[PDB]
RNA sequence: UCCGUGAAUCAUCGAAUCUUUGAACGCACAUUGCGCCCCUUGGUAUUCCAGGGGGCAUGCCUGUUUGAGCGUCAUAAAAUU
RNA sequence: GUUUGACCUCAAAUCAGGUAGGAGUACCCGCUGAACUUAAGCAUAUCAAUAAGCGGAGGAAAAGAAACCAACCGGGAUUGCCUUAGUAACGGCGAGUGAAGCGGCAAAAGCUCAAAUUUGAAAUCUGGUACCUUCGGUGCCCGAGUUGUAAUUUGGAGAGGG
RNA sequence: GUUCUUUGUAAAGUGCCUUCGAAGAGUCGAGUUGUUUGGGAAUGCAGCUCUAAGUGGGUGGUAAAUUCCAUCUAAAGCUAA
RNA sequence: GAUGGGGAAGCUCCGUUUCAAAGGCCUGAUUUUAUGCAGGCCACCAUCGAAAGGGAAUCCGGUUAAGAUUCCGGAACCUGG
RNA sequence: UUGACAUUGUGAAGAGACAUAGUUUC
């Protein structure tokens, strides 16, 4: 079907057909509020491979975040101590930008659950995102065993604990010897190998 | 107590405007007029208008705002708002064009009913019996006029049937009391269980629709009296013990469409007016209106055969020929001959004036109205 | 209000900017005249409503155990095909005769490959105005595609004319519609502006 | 008397008033029902019937 | 062709629309709670200090300890129910122990002496 | 009544009550402040007054109902007793 | 076609039904983030990827079925212990810091979607409402939905035909 | 254990032959700044630029080029002890 | 000092009439749409903040262990209906 | 503070290429 005809096309981002169509949409998206309800998915196949299905209990929020660096909010730009700390505009904010937009709507639609999210459009001032959200109260979601796992209350606000896909990447959680310093979690494995084991018969 | 802003209490709270009332009910103009017949709130007067209307000497009618405060609950009001959506979705069903969904919806809708609203308005029987007089009068009027618009020739055909069941009860039970003829039809009186009801059958002439009163309205008058007169006659047959409604006969409906038809069945008389003219059988002429002769004679123990049943089709049994003709030729020596004025002056008295006087065409006392 | 004021200025902004010519092969859409002829054809071939769908089983449920059929006492279907994948599924085999295209789909990129696809696959097709009327012929709200595979026997000649009628009106002429960057139009205040700047350059 | 009068007219219908509902706790008034946890996909339901966890023993 | 509706206003406002009443599927709290404040709840105790006896004769005035949530209307009714006595007026105050004392002056027809024997303290 | 429907600051606890508060949610709050709606009863009561009972937070989802916007509506000429 | 009616878009309701905040915070997941301290004093470093601050859960959480480890005669989700090993390494190579693979054991469990037309029949579902044996069932109805809901297949395979 | 209902030609499994065999993009990657790590000429994360391919891509602990081999399948998801 | 909004990893910050669809009033025989509302008018905005500012109206005599322009006695007045 | 890139489109005239058919270096 039209699965690939969008998807293989969607990679062609500097093509003339898109960069027109993109530049139309970015003008529209500035005009609305910071957070607003996208009535239907822009990239449905891209929403499919995240797990969107079109039924009652699936909300799409288009969302807009400010691009840049992370400025430390000290008054008058003072550091107070070891002057080793370099420029205040150069603090770089460990999480991704994509992780912000999830939380920025995640605090809003608390009844919802933040499923996943993805890039749509960007600008020198703002980047934009599109977030899929799922109601656990809705009876269509409480049935249909492919989804009702999220109705478990351990999945409250997965984005704030950073349990999405981009949450796992910014935490940096994958297998491999390039990931030894955090594979099970940065603090958790820090706390293990900074701990004095003492057995009874002292080995 | 913090001095209290003159235009609230008293007159300003007790009455409101038409415009404010429609605004607060959130319905429409004409539907508010429909409800003010159903409940039916009559508008009122304050004893001081300029206080009632903030200084405004202005033509404005008011409404006892407690009644609208009462009127807001009203389970009838929902079904109007139900029915508005029905007019919305149906036009979509044709505007797209989809019959199968559309005339599915017709059978899945509910007309409002008037059942709760009357048995609170008349608790239960004898109250409406006093007020049934004004109900009957439009029915015979609306069953007279021919097929015009905002009437929708359906609606004529019911008023045929309901008025027939009215005459069917009275001719069965023989209660007609004070009969008067005018140019505005024939005035009546029936002492139905205490309370006595004058009423009227107008002259059956298709005179014109004046089209200045609004005939969206008098259908709601018509529907109101109909669902009233169900549960009236539903009791009245079963008070006599009879079945309701009486089935008519469809070929007697094509004989005269009249009192030969509409047989009744169940599950001594009034004396004197009932069982007058008993075992005493008439054969009328052709000229005479059997529309108003027949019900008169059956409701005083008397039997009729008409020449109007002979054109469609022995004459040996009958006693008289009621005849309203200049010349009569050639008449029966065994039969006695009147003009139908003799019917009126008898049952105006129940005293049986002789057949000698009228005897066509000998002169007449015109009516001497019984009031 | 803003949602008014947004949707107007977007309509402006669509037309002031130079559109790429793989778009605005749209809005050279079909005329109202031949499309009115087309809807007479497809309204003959509506898909089955749910009432008839509910009925059709209950006939053959009274015929399966009773007579003998694997539902083959039931006739053969004749209706349009309308699923968007199911259109693209019926193309590329190929099995379509005519494929319709709505001009306005809010993710326009759902559609924009189809006319180029039908050109390659030899499929006669047309761009109609209106996805809603495409919905009305199928008992959905919107459809965005409309295709038809087969047709009853008498109904062929009217179809065979339109296919010849459409492709000359559309598909043949519209290879060079790979060119024509559209959307260079200005507003009227600017339109009067550029004239007086040029006309009074040329004359006095 | 009145509460047990109220229960029978609200007996056997959805949405009875909250005070006469379960109290159990705020968690368990959430927290998917026994039907909704037992509810399984169709596919593994095929898989469960085709190969359920058998019973066996190692002796001889 | 287009006929735009002529707007001589420059300012567009929110259009009026239908606003329902609530149609609850179930009741609020399943029992209408009974009266919090009947007569016996309101008037608690008479106050039999010796200075109250002064305003019995000299005022034709009864004195009562009244519950805190009550007020001069509710006092006036609850007296008039429990004794069938016409009250001219009721002044109140709050005693610094934490209670609400209320002087009740009866009307001219009735006697405070008779009710005092009928209530039992004197 | 002691031969028990039964002591108790007893045990147990599945039925109720739960002042004003408080995330605190009609509006406020340094105040026992100020509304609005509905129902019911009383005081001579259509108006006046009083009591009682029940209502009125925000965000968000699903749905219903009511909407609003040239967003999408626009095309044919020609001619005789 | 100055009309009719969709559709889209966005609102509106004391609308029908829900839901969110707060508490706790030993442990858990995050973010943010010092300095006394030790290095001579110190701007690297050290304390420390720590304390305080903020966000969010549960009885456990997290991680978890390889875009792994190996270089073998190859192993095989994750976790935890014992080892590896104070070692390879890092560092005014100064003070200091500092892993993982293999081995043994505890416990051991595997899986789902996206993306192939059901096209001879959306086969799917929320709600309303009525009966019902009621964590639900069945009927009827507004709906939703083809800009795609069920069945079918997730790489170990698998699909179609025979 | 007892007992009622069984469902089904209904599903599932297995062999041969033949066609195929869909597999995630502002991602991957690279540069740069900043922070962090035992990770060392860059362990990881993140900002901003640049921006992939399909017998492809990742990795094979020193900077490149050239030729190999070995090994996994990224950018979607669940899951007790 | 909320809301509309906009910032901010966040605690929260900003601003107070603003880049908001921020209500309420009249006429009806909307003259037929046949059982669906029609036509006008009006054109601003939470709340808090003075027991010395602004502000509706009470005086005298008498009386208690202790209260009084508040009780009693007499004589007024304001406000709303 | 100054520079570059990105945000950033549609065009024309004077300075480098097809080596003088219209896709573009000053």
């Amino acid at each position: 079907g039209a699965y690939k005809y969008l998807e293989e096309l969607q990679r062609k981002k500097q093509s003339d057909v898109l960069r027109f169509l993109q530049r139309v949409r970015v003008w529209e998206y500035r005009q609305k509020n910071v957070i607003h309800r996208a009535a239907r998915p822009t990239r449905p196949d891209k929403a499919r491979r995240l797990g969107y299905k079109a039924k009652q209990g699936f909300v799409i929020y288009r969302v807009r975040v400010r691009r840049g660096n992370r400025k430390r909010p000290v008054p008058k730009g003072a550091t107070y101590g070891k002057p080793t700390n370099q420029g205040v505009n150069e603090l770089k904010y460990q999480r991704s930008l994509r992780a912000t937009a999830e939380e920025r709507v995640g605090r809003r639609a608390a009844n919802l659950r933040v499923l996943n999210s993805y890039w749509v459009n960007q600008d020198s001032t703002y980047k934009y995102f599109e977030v899929i959200l799922v109601d656990p109260q809705h009876k269509a979601i409480r049935r249909d065993a492919r989804y009702n796992w999220i109705c478990d209350p351990v999945h409250k606000h997965r984005e704030a604990r950073g349990l999405t896909a981009t949450g796992k990447k910014s935490r940096g959680i994958n297998k491999g010897h390039k990931f030894n310093n955090t594979k099970a979690g940065r603090r958790k494995t820090w706390k293990r190998q900074n701990t004095l084991s003492l057995w009874r018969y002292r080995k | 107590m913090r001095i209290k802003k003159k235009n609230t209490r008293g007159n300003a709270r007790n009455f409101i405007t038409r415009s404010q009332a429609v605004r607060k009910l959130q319905v429409s103009l004409a539907d508010f007029r429909r409800l003010c017949i159903f409940k039916g709130i009559y508008p009122r007067e304050p004893r001081n208008k300029k206080k009632a209307n903030k200084g405004s000497t202005a033509p404005t009618t008011f409404y006892y705002a407690k009644d609208i405060q009462y009127l807001m609950h009203e389970p009838v009001l929902a079904k109007f708002r139900e029915h508005k959506t029905f007019a919305r979705k149906l036009t979509r069903a044709l505007g797209r064009g989809e019959v199968s969904s559309a005339k599915r919806l017709e059978e899945n809708r509910d007309s409002y009913t008037l059942d709760h609203i009357i048995k609170e308005r008349y608790p239960s029987f004898p109250d409406a019996i006093r007020d049934i007089d004004d109900a009957l009068n439009m029915l015979f009027l609306f069953s007279n006029l021919p097929s015009t618009n905002q009437v929708s020739s359906k609606i004529i055909n019911d008023a045929q049937k309901i008025c027939n069941q009215w005459l069917a009860y009275v001719a069965k039970e023989r209660l007609v009391r004070k009969v008067f003829v005018s140019i505005k039809g024939v005035y009546y009186q029936a002492n139905i269980k205490g309370e006595e009801v004058r009423w009227l059958v107008p002259f059956k002439f298709p005179e014109n629709i004046p089209s200045d009163v609004d005939f969206r309205i008098m259908l709601t008058f018509l529907e109101f009296y109909s669902t009233l007169l169900h549960f009236v006659l539903y009791k009245l047959y079963t008070d006599s013990g009879l079945i309701y409604p009486p089935k008519l006969d469809l070929k007697k409906d094509k004989i005269i469409s009249g009192l030969s038809s509409y047989i009744l069945e169940s599950r001594k008389y009034d004396s004197p007016v009932a069982s007058l003219f008993s075992a005493f059988v008439f054969y009328v002429s052709r000229e005479v209106p059997i529309d108003i002769l027949e019900f008169l004679i059956l409701s005083c123990g008397g039997n009729v055969i008409s020449e109007a049943a002979m054109d469609q089709i022995d004459m040996s049994k009958v006693t008289h020929q009621i005849v309203d003709r200049p010349v009569l030729k050639n008449k029966v020596a065994g039969r006695t001959y009147i003009q139908p004025q003799w019917i009126f002056d008898c049952i105006n008295k129940g005293e049986l004036v002789p057949a000698n006087k009228y005897l066509p065409g000998e002169a007449l006392p015109p009516h001497l109205s019984p009031w | 209000p803003e949602y008014v004021r947004v949707q107007r200025q977007k309509k402006i902004l669509s037309i002031r900017l130079k559109v790429p010519p793989t778009i605005a092969q749209f809005q050279y859409t079909l005329d109202r005249n031949t499309a009115a002829e087309t809807f007479k054809l497809f309204n003959k071939y509506r898909p089955e409503t749910a009432a008839e769908k509910k009925e059709r089983l209950t006939k053959e449920a009274a015929a399966v155990a009773e007579g003998k059929s694997k539902q083959d006492a039931s006739p053969k279907p004749y209706a349009v095909k309308y699923g968007l994948n199911h259109v693209v599924a019926l193309i590329e085999n190929k099995k379509a005769k005519l494929v319709l295209i709505a001009n306005d789909v809010d993710p326009i990129e759902l559609v924009v490959f189809l006319p180029a696809l039908c050109k390659k696959m030899g499929v006669p097709y047309a761009i109609v105005k209106g996805k809603a009327r495409l919905g009305t012929l199928v008992n959905q709200k919107t459809s965005a595609v409309a295709a038809l595979t087969e047709v009853r026997a008498e109904d062929e000649a009217a179809l065979a004319k339109l296919v010849s009628t459409i492709d000359a009106n559309f598909a043949d002429k519209y290879d060079e519609v790979k060119k024509h960057w559209g959307g260079g139009i200005l507003g009227n205040k600017a339109q009067a502006k550029m004239d007086k700047r040029a006309k009074n350059s040329d004359s006095a | 008397q009145q509460r047990e009068a109220v229960r029978q007219l609200y007996k056997g219908k959805k949405y009875q008033p909250k005070d006469l509902r379960a109290k159990k706790t705020r968690a368990l008034r959430r927290a998917l029902t026994k039907f909704e946890a037992s509810q399984v996909t169709e596919k593994q339901r095929k898989k469960q019937i085709a190969f359920p966890q058998r019973k066996y023993a190692i002796k001889a | 062709k287009k006929a735009l509706k002529v707007r001589t206003s420059a300012t567009f406002r929110l259009p009026k629309t239908l606003k329902l009443a609530r149609a609850p599927k179930y009741a609020s709290k399943a029992v209408p709670h009974y009266n919090r404040l009947d007569s016996y709840k309101v008037i608690e105790q008479p106050i039999t200090s010796e200075t109250a006896m002064k305003k019995v004769e000299d005022g034709n005035i009864l004195v009562f300890q009244v519950s805190m949530k009550a007020n001069k209307y509710q006092i006036k009714k609850a007296v008039k129910e429990l004794y069938e006595v016409d009250v001219l007026k009721v002044n109140t105050l709050v005693r610094p122990n934490g209670t609400k004392k209320a002087y009740v002056r009866l009307t001219a027809d009735y006697d405070a002496l008779d009710i005092a024997n009928r209530i039992g303290y004197i």
